[PDB]
DNA sequence: ATCAATATCCACCTGCAGATTCTACCAAAAGTGTATTTGGAAACTGCTCCATCAAAAGGCATGTTCAGCTGAATTCAGCTGAACATGCCTTTTGATGGAGCAGTTTCCAAATACACTTTTGGTAGAATCTGCAGGTGGATATTGAT
DNA sequence: ATCAATATCCACCTGCAGATTCTACCAAAAGTGTATTTGGAAACTGCTCCATCAAAAGGCATGTTCAGCTGAATTCAGCTGAACATGCCTTTTGATGGAGCAGTTTCCAAATACACTTTTGGTAGAATCTGCAGGTGGATATTGAT
């Protein structure tokens, strides 16, 4: 008997459906806290944080990245590709106003 | 041919749509929105409106053209303009 | 020795019970609602403030509120908002 | 003499007196007319009514009796106008609308 | 009446945008896009006119309309 | 009085970034978008946190509140709902 | 009729940074717009700052934080320097 | 008698900036140093733009600054450009820019 | 590359019309000086929450292998959009008034502000209440290879 | 066309974390009366603005070749998705205090109020001059044939 193996893209589409169905945060909480605190620390030392401040930052960051991934994928599909590439993010951010 | 045209129009700053067609369209649109009134227009209102509209179209053409070149083309397609309009939100 | 935080919660809940009597609302969703009310409040009041300033008037009247609402809401939403605000004002003055 | 609130006088659930205070305290104008807080409170209450309407719908299609942020996101984003009005707004815990570009489906 | 926005005029606009070649269907798309833009701005500007109890659209009306849609114009009184 | 925080943008793992791209409807992912995403996320957090910390400093506080972040987000055109009460 | 404007001061500043150069009446219109715009951004932000902190006065401190929030870095540095410098100069003689 | 602009070392009008702060509905009260600070910031940004704009005007060997020069100066400066990124300058045109792929 | 031949680009020029500066005048605004009030800073403190450590369970990141299929490169054809010359109709440019209409100016009933006092409606904590999260297990797909 | 192999859907169930209700106190809205302000209602003017109406300038609409590009077909290397085991580090829940947010209270450096006087900035015509409508003419591209 042969081991069962889905084709490249079956599991991907399964995950698109799954996470587009859900709303939980997709970055781990503690790595994200360390990131936020490190950046803040570089602006002003010895800062504290309400837990809801970190939560707000994660909700905004994740919403922003999901949306930029949307536009990135539109750009990839425009160049007759299915794979998103760095040039796609750069172009999407550029058209959005963030760059160049 | 096309290069000279691009260099020349990018070196200039004059309005590129002729005034009477533009103002006719602006007043027509106004009358449509306002349910059919008789609204007057300062000359400077129409010139401001045309400065805004032309700058908007020129910049949308820059963005749309980046999508054009992203697709390996140099012909700007309608779907280039609408994708740019979508990504600007 | 106790803080006092105001909020739109009781009124969001009153309206909720009127449009959906069987339905409740999680506190996070209520937070989204309070965020929304404060947001539209400052958008409308801000626009009305600019309107009174542009016309050299020092009073913000329901007229400036009305123009701010027409300027800010997409059509239909703006119409129905105008209906309910006008109706509330005319009812109020009697 | 017996007290009647301006909310009752206007036929509203949202608090007219509170809205009036917030207009005074916000430095929007030197003076505030009597009808401005009524109109403003009414507009807010209407838009709230309109979002709670659609989101309650979403909660019942999902066989839930309590509205959660996801229902607000579904209601706002699936309504063209609520979506234009809150187009630069993020709903915490709201997720996104299901949408797979066709080109990505198998063929 | 929207056709008064001619093909050579739109070509001029895209040339200023650095476009080398233009599909033949870009004139209709450009006219529709311009139509939505003008609709949005003119709606707001005329609203500013009506509130001021004027029957003449001033340049400032248009400037306010542009500013509140995040399209600040310089050179007309604001 | 806590261990130095270094290089934490690498805690934003490859699977988490993939999950984010899935919610964005992305089916296939070039091997270099993880670094690119980390750089974009870092500039985003730098901008928002910079402004929020400025609101903290101006209120003469040593604690970043949710309101500080909400204000930072609003003035960068990215209004967040659900964190003001 | 009486319309006020920044033209006198933009012309003074121009004369001190480039005494040889002049300015079109339209370019003056652009400058006046720029000044009105930045004024309304900084004052608007200062007002939000004082309100968030339950303050009724806009002081040079609210102006400074507003400048920090609004200008891109460096531009903000020199603005903060020029404003602080102007205030300390004003408060003595 | 000398004006507050003179005392603060400024060309921009402190008294006017102060009145516009009072009349603009920004706060109940306005401190003495707020209009001085604000007027100074404004004169600085103006000085920066007139600087670069005179530069651009003379690189086209023109003696008078027109909107075109303001547009060139603002757009070729990363910071002036990001600060005025949602702003259109009437009669300024655009920056000469042809994508390389077209050459 | 080389010319060869053409076709515009781009500095460079005049002189003079129309844009900018110069010169005075003056209401409106800024400044001054004096008096009086007050927002908010500082110096307390009470008590939320925040930080940081720990341990345990296990969920999930990591690094591997490996092959399917994607992107990139290529080749070629056919069809689209650019480069032409021409004359004709739409747009420009110029008054002529007439008129509409935007601004002002003064006055005053209707409106708004505001301190005082009377009353609720709104909140916080506490007491109830109960939706649904997480846990099954079996149906119904959906997928991929024989 | 068919199965095995996986996944997903879906209904049902309970108790407990999270939502709803209950309850008193009190801060803040409402009621009252008087002081202050305002934005139109009505009656002035000069200016842009539009309707012609007009005469033309010049920019566009039109139809053919053709030259270059868009899209289709194809091919292959190698990159990225799928499915593993492995083990570490995130999550969860609670401790251990302490910092610092938030609440009071007091009182002056800083703000407002107000009656005047001094300057200023805006304005309009006169007196100055800068730009540009056009005209070069040689450089600087482009196109074609050796």
């Amino acid at each position: 008997k042969k081991p069962h193996r889905y084709r490249p893209g079956t599991v991907a589409l399964r995950e698109i459906r799954r996470y587009q169905k859900s709303t939980e945060l997709l970055i781990r909480k503690l790595p994200f806290q360390r990131l936020v605190r490190e950046i803040a620390q570089d602006f002003k030392t010895d800062l504290r944080f309400q837990s809801a401040a970190i939560g707000a930052l994660q909700e905004a960051s994740e919403a922003y990245l999901v949306g930029l991934f949307e536009d990135t994928n539109l750009c990839a599909i425009h160049a007759k590709r299915v794979t998103i590439m760095p040039k796609d993010i750069q172009l999407a951010r550029r058209i959005r106003g963030e760059r160049a | 041919g096309w290069l000279k045209e691009i260099r020349k129009l990018q070196k200039s700053t004059h309005l590129l749509i002729r005034k009477l067609p533009f103002s006719r369209l602006a007043r027509e649109i106004c009358v449509k929105f306002t349910r059919g009134v008789d609204f007057n227009w300062q000359a400077q209102a129409l010139l401001a409106l045309q400065e805004a509209a032309e700058a908007f179209l020129v910049h949308l053409f820059e963005d749309a053209y980046l999508l054009t070149l992203h697709a390996g083309r140099v012909t700007l397609f309608p779907k280039d303009v609408q994708l740019a309009r979508r990504i600007r939100g | 020795k106790r803080s006092r935080k105001e909020s739109y919660s009781i009124y969001v809940y009153k309206v909720l019970k009127q449009v959906h009597p069987d339905t409740g609302i999680s506190s996070k969703a209520m937070g989204i609602m309070n965020s929304f009310v404060n947001d539209i409040f400052e958008r409308i009041a801000g626009e009305a403030s600019r309107l009174a300033h542009y016309n050299k008037r020092s009073t913000i009247t329901s007229r400036e509120i009305q123009t701010a609402v027409r300027l800010l809401l997409p059509g239909e939403l703006a119409k129905h908002a105008v209906s309910e605000g006008t109706k509330a004002v005319t009812k109020y003055t009697s | 003499a017996k007290a009647k609130t301006r909310s009752s006088r206007a036929g509203l659930q949202f608090p007219v007196g509170r809205v009036h205070r917030l207009l005074r305290k916000g430095n929007y104008s030197e003076r505030v007319g009597a009808g401005a807080p009524v109109y403003l409170a009414a507009v807010l209450e209407y838009l709230t009514a309109e979002i709670l309407e659609l989101a309650g719908n979403a909660a019942r299609d999902n066989k839930k009796t309590r509205i959660i942020p996801r229902h607000l996101q579904l209601a706002i984003r699936n309504d063209e106008e609520l979506n234009k009005l809150l187009g630069r707004v993020t709903i915490a815990q709201g997720g996104v609308l299901p949408n797979i570009q066709a080109v990505l489906l198998p063929k | 009446n929207i056709q008064g926005i001619t093909k050579p005029a739109i070509r001029r606009l895209a040339r200023r945008g650095g476009v080398k070649r233009i599909s033949g269907l870009i004139y209709e798309e450009t006219r529709g896009v311009l139509k939505v833009f003008l609709e949005n701005v003119i709606r707001d500007a005329v609203t500013y006119t009506e509130h001021a109890k004027r029957k003449t659209v001033t340049a400032m009306d248009v400037v306010y309309a542009l500013k509140r849609q995040g399209r600040t114009l310089y050179g007309f009184g604001g």
